[PDB]
């Protein structure tokens, strides 16, 4: 009764979300207008701008918003294929409860057809060795003309490749971070002049007397104190002339001095500023003095390019000047401000060494929009071909998968015994959405076109498709649309857990 | 609104309290779970507990409530037993103002009812053996009272310290005594059948320096209240002083005035001291060899009621502190608290009879609660036993042979007060009857079989076998009431009924 | 009242029972974004808002004695439900509530009586051990999803547990919760483990470990009694804040560098500027610690316990004779090598997330429990279904012969006993009622070692798959179960303020 | 829950069952009647107001066993509402109707064995089974609302079975009414007689009869005579039968003469005139009879179907040892003192009321009944719930011992069964449960004779007490109940047109 009813409740609201969402798939797509609390317009073709910002009241939408930032975080591309094949199982789920059979058995049969689904998928994907330029371009172009982001991925994406190669040899299947290579941006520009720079770019500087650039630059990691601290108002006593603040501040022009003599044994070239709640002070009166003498000061440092400077350059976090020890010191070749095409003041580090070789992307344009684009661009680009390189051997898409997958899974459940072998059948045979959702919003007779894809997977090849870009079932266009591997594994492996989740959860509780 | 309408209006106030009261009596009663705004839930099956904190539905519930309460001392076990009673008394009532009775009538037809029944109850049961010297019956007595109900099992230890405590102090005021000497302190952590006997007052004891061995020498107690120890107005604090070298001289002068009231302390021979403050721990190791015990965080109230009870007069300055004014305590021992962290001090003089209060360990509030509560049953119950020591035969057995009496002299009344002793008779019927219905016993079945057990075998003892132990004499489970908790009993339900019935508007 | 709140907390627990039961989501009010999904049904039971008092007085009475032994929850309050439900149906058949307390108090007796005897003595025997050890942990281990790792978490349980072949360590084990490598794997620490900085300001190798234990560190400062010469007198001096800092220091490094100790260990984070001061002073303060590792220190050394130390003495002198650090995930971690193991341990896990490590240690402090008062005890009953319902049998038979009403009350406990695997089953999927009926058949014709395989849902003889529990966890939710519902059961009507 | 009305048309049964009983009312249909009570369930089924259809089938199957066992329909049908009530029961437990026919039939099956087996054959005896018989009739009978002169007509009933000497005969007693008087007045005696006034026209001092069925008396102007035939026409054959009748007078005696006489026994009017000729003839012919008890002439006294006399050699003479007529007390009732078949006893019960009567008769046929198969096949078990106790305790045990989801339902069937002794004892007014209690773990500990005492309500061993009641109404009750139990379940809905 009230298990069965609760479980019901929570498929029919993961349903609901996931049905919204059905029609914005693809790169065809079509949106909606969102229903938010300003009541503005939305013409977004994806479906990850729609879960992001959605207003969510029951768990399961809330749950299936972390399904979507899980896809997104682990491959990007696939975020709405991921939440619609999570709807159909939960509708197949719908299904198997109203003949009533026990949702453990639900999870069990689920995690069986997904092992066996990615056995499938793993087994028709065409083995692409990437091992050198040449199969990382094939790749790499692949996976942009088949997107809309191709007429400015072309320039952007050998040099992905040569920071990806960069990252690791190709011959290591670990996994690239997504987040080591970080993508920065020089405010305006042309398009071509986004250049890759080795080491990392670093926010701007205060230029008062400081060098522009410096070689074999010595930088130092600062987090400490800069002045005798003006604790707590600024003056102490009556305020007819600052008869004892002036004490405090001849010991700010002496402490200056007495940091800078104590960096200098060091080195210190640089200075990445923190924020003034961490700091005692900042300005001009000191900073100058910091300036003349090769202590150059780098305006509103974040945490963010904190750790990923200590990853590269090998600088220890601090938090005290007694630290200022050659821990908190790095060596890099040659640091320098460069302003090409259109002025401007981020600081480069080059050729310092690192464990971790750290590699990051300037993106440059004549608006903010297109240089924002060229970034979300580059960020898939990344996600893309990591995800392939550390699982190789790309796979077709256009719900070619999702046929070949249904097919050879019905097969399984026809050949499996038990409970589990009819739901394994209405998961195959639910799973199918995908290609259906792609006839839908390509013109096509959904349930035709479906049923012609089976057809054709069946005695014949498996790797036919439905085309996007030029339109229908298509079978002797190889490039049809393809993704890696892993953008369907992790479709079909975060849909299942999730949806077995929902099958465990009952009788929702407040606290 | 007004007459006999509001009347039946208090009668359902009435049986709301005594239905709910109903389950309760006896062993095997049902009990209730307690619930403050706070949230706080414990379950009791004592009647007086139930009834501490029961609110008022209707206003002549709480006048009731407010009445069994003010003899909860006297009373004893079956509180909830009088209730019952009154309830049973007001239930056959409506029944009489339904027959067209005015309550005044059957109000004075239940006073001479209990008149009859006082009468009857005298002449029911045997007296017990002497109580003050042998006490091993009393042994007895207590052990198949008051261990059967809620206490994991029953053993002789809580008893006897019970039996010995009230013997100490029994028998000055012509065998009888005051609970204002008697106390129970709960004090959860530890075994929870180990208690000890006090003759005395018990606190909190701390050493200022625990390096020296837990030992007691007492031979008198320096009961001060005075900066003889530096005082400090209970707030956390850790002091500088202007130099190292008047830090040493403050200590300096602290070990000489200390010295000096040592020749105070040691010329009355008071060779233990308390206070409520103390020093820093490294100064009361050495004021520990010089041989004075040092204490911390002593109870406030606890040490002028110690200083009251040992004979002395409490010494709050250094100018009103006299040698003869002490208190001339006898000893004072380290009373293990179960656990091996800590000891407690207790404070006692065997000589003076005055104060014997018991030192009870637990393992959880409600079971330290039900301890203390049967416990002070125990105290109650054993001060009719030294009233006087003669038994009802209670456990129904009372009930049922005093309500076959009224019955009897009913007949013998020539007006309708013979109605109000059959309302009498029947009320005390309930008794048993309740006893059964809320035990796993058809309750008019058993009732009326031990009725007739009586009238055909000529011993009134024969009662309800309320523990469902095979034997059905009352004599042979021993488990007993004593006759003037009866007393009080009948007493106490016929001036409740009487009062209930005597108010008519709102 | 009537016990519709003791099954409706019993009926939002059952779904949770045993291994391969549901789980559960837990939210906060008011619509904020916070929620978790959690499968133990004892984290339901800490989180649930007992809104009906006879709810929150049989949580509570679970509480006290049902998160001690571990595991017990999720069986005691399913069970406790269960005899409530069923005696709601007894007194509805006009049976009189002491009468089912006083057959529940014999079929009780009876049940344990019967547990004791088909309970198995395991003791004297290595190997024997082990695998009971191995077992045990597997079913106290049932909880996570990754069933390499449920191995992995199986033999770190079962190694770090087995060392000690004495009285219990329990008191001194521990879960470090920092977070490591991949979340599939486990490891142990060959001395405690802090999540305390070594190497940057403080030596690597500390030979002749000091180790003062104490519990009032420095947040910023502390005092002794010297003379202060303070700077900021008044708001006219503010800006001389700094000045007796220093001195709040140093007058308590001195002594405590005189004391012979820089293995200066407190629970409160020493701060950068402190940090700056320290590491000059020639002292090495541990800014994390805590009674667990003072109490480790204490039993594998012979050390002792210290609270509120200002006076030397008052700690002790805790010459572990040398310590270093560890390279385990993410962190600089400081690992105590002088206390080697075997009279104590401490687990840590690998993986990078808080909320997965939250049901590990729940699970591991359920088994290090489990496996503790076990290596205590020595004996072990067959688990899944076939102890319960052995039970549940035994009270069937007494029942029979019992001549008072109270048998229909003993058929009705052994009823609710019998109802447990069939919510086990029912959990699983399988057919509950021809399974409960067919190992009642099984293990009614005597051969007592019948049980409820669940990882088929088919009858298995329980005597070699070797899935067994500990015979102390039984015993105690068979008597805690008992106890509550008597308690829950013998109250009729209620009161509030 | 779709045939709860077939539970509810037995439930207003339950409340009659046992001899301590009680009773309720058939209130007659619309006015112009009036009411009247009724303590067996036979009359209350009879002519009751059904609702439900499966209830019907339940009537049905009610009127079904009454009609081939007799008495007994109250158990029948409570055993079959307890049936279908637990039935229901199960359902909700989601255990399917077929599973619940097949575990139902097993029990049966089981319990039939059992009650076979436990069943006591008195066996080759002759004073003991005396007693046994008297004791056994007298408490059948006293399942009946009569409860003073039982044992007079148990003891007139078997003498007349040992004269049968096996060879049962429900015939052999003839059974005539008569209203007025009391139910002491009530009278067997030996022979045939007859509840007319002869007087001395047919004298009552004749020997050896020849007893015959004649179904044409002299007022019937019947037309086989010497004379002509029968015809129809006026024109010269008007009324000559009347003129040929004349030769009856003298044939009627001189045919049986020729064929030889020494009596004869005629059951119609005969006419004056052959009056005196008989009585000077010496022939003893009857008025008028019971004409329902031609079989009953044919058997006792060796008589023959006569053919009206239409072929008067084609029948066999009867005999008797004596002819009478008795005045008793207000009736001048006719006495064949010893006709061939010396079983021969004629009963009459003086009721003043006739539903005392016909439950008299009843109870007659069902005495002679039992008598006939429990003296041809001696077989009888005890009563008063020890029976019921005893095939419950089997089933449980088939039901502990068998796997399959038939366990469950075997065990409700047997709980069902449970319940009638439980119906009977709260009828009675007893603490029921306990009394059932305290019954089942007699025979659980082992008394295949215990039962209960309904004079007193306690447990007892029934043997000593002589209680009991014949093995072949018990068997048929419950094999009827369970057959009728399973045909009610077997149908799921109702279709109605």
């Amino acid at each position: 009764d009230k298990p069965a009813q609760i479980r019901f409740s929570n498929i029919s609201a993961a349903k609901a979300v996931a049905d919204a969402i059905r029609t914005s798939l693809g790169p065809k797509g079509m949106d909606k207008m969102i229903q938010d609390g300003k009541g503005d317009v939305t013409i977004t073709n994806d479906g990850a701008t729609i879960l992001k910002q959605m207003q969510v009241l029951h768990p399961a939408a809330r749950m299936l918003v972390e399904l979507s930032k899980a896809q997104d975080i682990e491959a990007g591309d696939g975020t709405t294929s991921v939440v619609i094949i999570a709807g159909s199982l939960l509708d197949s789920c719908t299904k198997l409860l109203q003949k009533g059979i026990h949702p453990t058995i639900i999870s069990e049969s689920f995690q069986k057809a997904l092992e066996k689904g990615i056995e499938i998928l793993t087994d028709m994907s065409r083995p692409v060795e990437l091992s050198d330029r040449e199969t990382l371009l094939n790749s790499a172009t692949t996976s942009l003309n088949s997107k809309v982001v191709s007429q400015y991925s072309s320039l952007l994406s050998p040099m992905s490749v040569n920071a990806v190669m960069k990252v690791i040899d190709p011959a290591t299947a670990t996994s690239v971070d997504l987040r080591d290579i970080k993508i920065v941006k020089k405010l305006g520009g042309t398009i071509d002049d986004c250049e890759l720079v080795e080491g990392l770019v670093l926010t701007q500087k205060v230029s008062n007397s400081g060098i522009t650039r410096v070689e074999k630059a010595k930088i130092g990691l600062i987090q400490f104190c800069l002045s005798a601290p003006k604790t707590d108002m600024d003056n102490q006593i009556v305020v007819s002339d600052y008869a004892q603040m002036d004490r405090v501040l001849r010991e700010e022009r002496a402490y200056i001095l007495n940091l800078v003599k104590q960096i200098k044994k060091t080195g210190c070239n640089v200075l990445l500023i923190q924020k003034s709640i961490l700091r005692d002070a900042l300005s001009d009166l000191a900073l100058h003095f910091l300036n003349k003498m090769k202590i150059m000061v780098i305006k509103d440092i974040e945490r963010e390019d904190i750790e990923f400077i200590c990853k590269t350059i090998g600088t220890k976090p601090v938090a005290h000047i007694d630290q200022f020890t050659a821990d908190m010191l790095g060596s890099a070749e040659l640091a320098e401000e460069v302003n090409l095409n259109g002025s401007g003041k981020l600081l480069k580090i080059t050729g310092c060494a690192s464990p971790g070789k750290t590699v990051t992307i300037v993106v440059r344009g004549s608006n903010k929009l297109v240089i924002e684009e060229a970034e979300r661009s580059i960020h898939d680009a990344l996600c893309v071909i990591r995800c392939l390189v550390k699982k190789r051997a790309l796979i077709a898409g256009g719900g070619a998968p999702e046929i070949e997958l249904a097919l050879r899974l019905t097969e399984y459940s026809r050949t499996l015994s038990g409970m589990e072998s009819y739901c394994v059948r209405a998961f195959a045979d639910a799973m199918e959405v995908i290609p259906s959702t792609l006839a839908e919003n390509a013109g096509l007779n959904p349930i035709s076109t479906v049923t012609e894809l089976r057809n054709r997977h069946a005695q014949g090849e498996k790797t036919a498709g439905i085309n996007v870009r030029k339109g229908g079932i298509s079978n002797i266009l190889e490039e049809l649309v393809v993704q890696p591997l892993l953008v369907s594994v992790s479709a079909l492996t975060l849909a299942t857990e999730t949806v077995r989740s929902i099958l465990k959860i009952d009788d929702v509780v407040n606290t | 609104l007004m007459g006999l309408e509001a009347l039946k209006s208090h009668i359902m106030a009435a049986k709301a309290v005594a239905n709910t009261m109903r389950t309760s009596l006896g062993p095997n009663g049902l009990d209730k779970m307690m619930v403050d705004k706070d949230g706080d839930v414990t379950v009791t099956n004592d009647g007086a507990t139930i009834l501490s904190m029961m609110d008022v539905d209707h206003q002549i519930a709480k006048l009731m409530v407010e009445l069994s309460k003010s003899q909860d001392d006297e009373i004893g076990d079956g509180t909830t037993g009088v209730v019952v009673l009154a309830g049973a008394l007001l239930e056959e009532a409506e029944q009489l103002l339904d027959r067209g009775i005015h309550p005044i009538r059957i109000a004075d037809g239940y006073e001479q009812a209990a008149r009859v029944a006082i009468e009857h109850l005298d002449k029911i049961s045997d007296s017990v053996l002497v109580d003050i010297k042998d006490t091993e019956p009393l042994i007895q007595t207590a052990k198949t009272t008051l261990g059967s109900k809620v206490v994991n099992s029953c053993h002789r230890q809580m008893a006897e310290i019970a039996v010995n405590a009230v013997l100490t102090v029994a028998d000055m005021e012509r065998r009888d005594v005051d609970f204002e000497l008697i106390k129970v302190e709960g004090k959860v952590g530890g075994r929870l059948e180990d208690t000890k006997l006090i003759k005395g007052v018990i606190v909190d004891k701390d050493f200022s320096h625990p390096q020296m061995p837990k030992k007691v020498e007492d031979a008198k107690i320096a009961i001060l209240t005075c900066p003889f120890e530096p005082p400090k107005p209970k707030t956390k604090h850790k002091l500088d002083v202007t130099s190292v070298e008047d830090y040493k001289a403050l200590q300096k002068y602290e070990k000489e005035k200390f010295e000096e009231m040592i020749q105070q302390i040691k010329e009355t021979g008071a060779n233990l001291a308390i206070c409520q403050w103390g020093f820093d721990d490294e100064a009361n190791h050495l004021l520990l060899q010089n041989n004075l015990p040092a204490v911390r965080w002593v109870g406030g109230p606890e040490i002028e009621l110690i200083a009251i009870a040992t004979g002395g007069r409490i010494v709050p300055r250094f100018s009103e502190l006299t040698a003869e004014k002490l208190g001339f305590a006898g000893l004072v021992q380290e009373i293990s608290f179960g656990t091996t962290k800590d000891k407690m001090l207790v404070i006692e003089q065997c000589k003076n009879s005055r104060a014997v209060t018991i030192f009870i360990r637990g393992g959880n509030k409600m079971i330290i609660e039900e301890a203390k509560r049967s416990l002070h049953d125990a105290l109650c119950v054993i001060r009719n036993l030294i009233r006087d020591n003669r038994v009802v035969y209670g456990g129904g057995a009372a009930e049922i042979s005093c309500a076959l009496a009224v019955s009897q002299e009913a007949d013998k009344c020539p007006t309708l007060e013979q109605y109000a002793m059959r309302a009498f008779a029947d009320a005390l019927e309930v008794i048993p009857m309740a006893l059964s219905e809320n035990s796993g016993m058809n309750p008019i079945q058993t009732m009326t079989e031990v009725r007739a057990r009586q009238v055909k075998e000529m011993n009134p003892a024969l009662g309800i076998d309320c523990l469902h132990k095979g034997t059905n004499d009352m004599k042979q489970q021993h488990v007993i009431e004593t006759l003037i908790g009866k007393k009080q009993q009948i007493s106490l339900a016929t001036q409740m009924v009487r009062m209930i019935l005597k108010i008519d508007d709102i | 009242t009537s016990f519709i709140g003791a099954i409706a907390i019993g009926d939002l627990v059952k779904s949770t029972l045993g291994p391969k039961g549901m789980d559960k989501i837990l939210l906060s009010s008011g619509r904020d974004a916070s929620l978790m999904v959690t499968n133990d049904g004892a984290t339901i039971l800490k989180n649930i808002g007992v809104d009906n008092p006879a709810a929150k007085v049989l949580v509570d009475m679970s509480r006290v004695q049902d998160d001690e032994v571990g595991d017990g929850t999720t069986s005691v309050t399913v069970l406790a439900a269960e005899l409530l439900r069923e005696a709601e149906s007894l007194i509805a058949k006009k049976i009189h509530p002491q009468t089912i307390i006083a057959g529940w108090r014999e079929a009780t007796k009876a049940a344990r009586e019967a547990l004791l005897s088909s309970a198995v003595d395991h003791g004297s025997d290595e190997v024997k051990f082990r695998q009971d050890l191995m077992n045990i942990a597997g079913t106290t281990l049932s909880s996570k999803l990754l069933t390499h790792h449920k191995d992995h978490f199986t033999k770190l349980a079962v190694e770090a547990v087995l060392r000690l072949k004495g009285s219990g360590n329990l008191e001194a084990i521990h879960i470090i919760k920092k977070l490591g490598g991949s979340l599939a794997d486990s490891y142990l620490d060959e001395g405690f483990l802090l999540d305390k900085k070594i190497g940057v300001n403080q030596p690597k190798r500390i030979e002749n470990a000091k180790i003062l234990i104490a519990n009032t560190g420095m947040d910023t400062d502390k005092i002794k009694i010297f003379g202060s010469r303070v700077r900021v007198d008044s708001t006219a001096k503010v800006a001389e804040i700094e000045h007796a800092e220093k001195e709040k220091m140093k007058e308590k490094v001195e002594r405590i560098l005189k004391h012979g100790i820089n293995c200066f260990i407190n629970r409160q984070l020493i701060y950068n500027y402190p940090e700056q001061l320290f590491g000059a002073a020639g002292v090495m303060a541990i800014e994390h610690a805590d009674f667990a590792g003072v109490e480790r220190l204490a039993l594998v050394t012979g050390g002792e316990i210290a609270s509120t130390f200002d006076h030397p003495e008052l700690v002790k002198l805790g010459s572990c004779k040398l310590i270093e650090e560890v390279m385990i995930g993410e962190d600089k971690l400081i690992h105590f090598s002088g206390v080697a193991l075997g009279e104590a341990c401490t687990i840590v896990l690998r993986g990078a997330t808080q909320q997965i490590l939250d049901e590990a240690e729940r699970s591991l402090h359920d088994a290090l429990c489990v496996l503790a008062q076990t290596v205590k005890d020595s004996r072990t009953v067959y688990g899944g279904g076939c102890s319960e319902m052995l039970m549940a049998h035994a009270v069937t038979q007494l029942a029979n012969r019992t001549p008072g009403k109270e048998a229909v009350a003993m058929e009705s406990y052994a009823k609710a006993l019998r109802m447990l695997p069939t919510i086990i089953a029912d959990n699983a999927g399988y057919d509950s009622a021809d399974l409960v009926a067919q190992l009642r058949a099984a293990h009614s014709e005597g051969n007592t070692t019948a049980g409820l395989d669940m990882r088929e849902g088919t009858i298995g003889d329980m005597a070699i798959l070797g899935i067994t529990e500990s015979f102390q966890v039984k015993r105690q939710v068979l008597l805690s179960a008992a106890e509550a519902a008597e308690v829950i059961l013998r109250v009729d009507n209620i009161i509030k303020a």
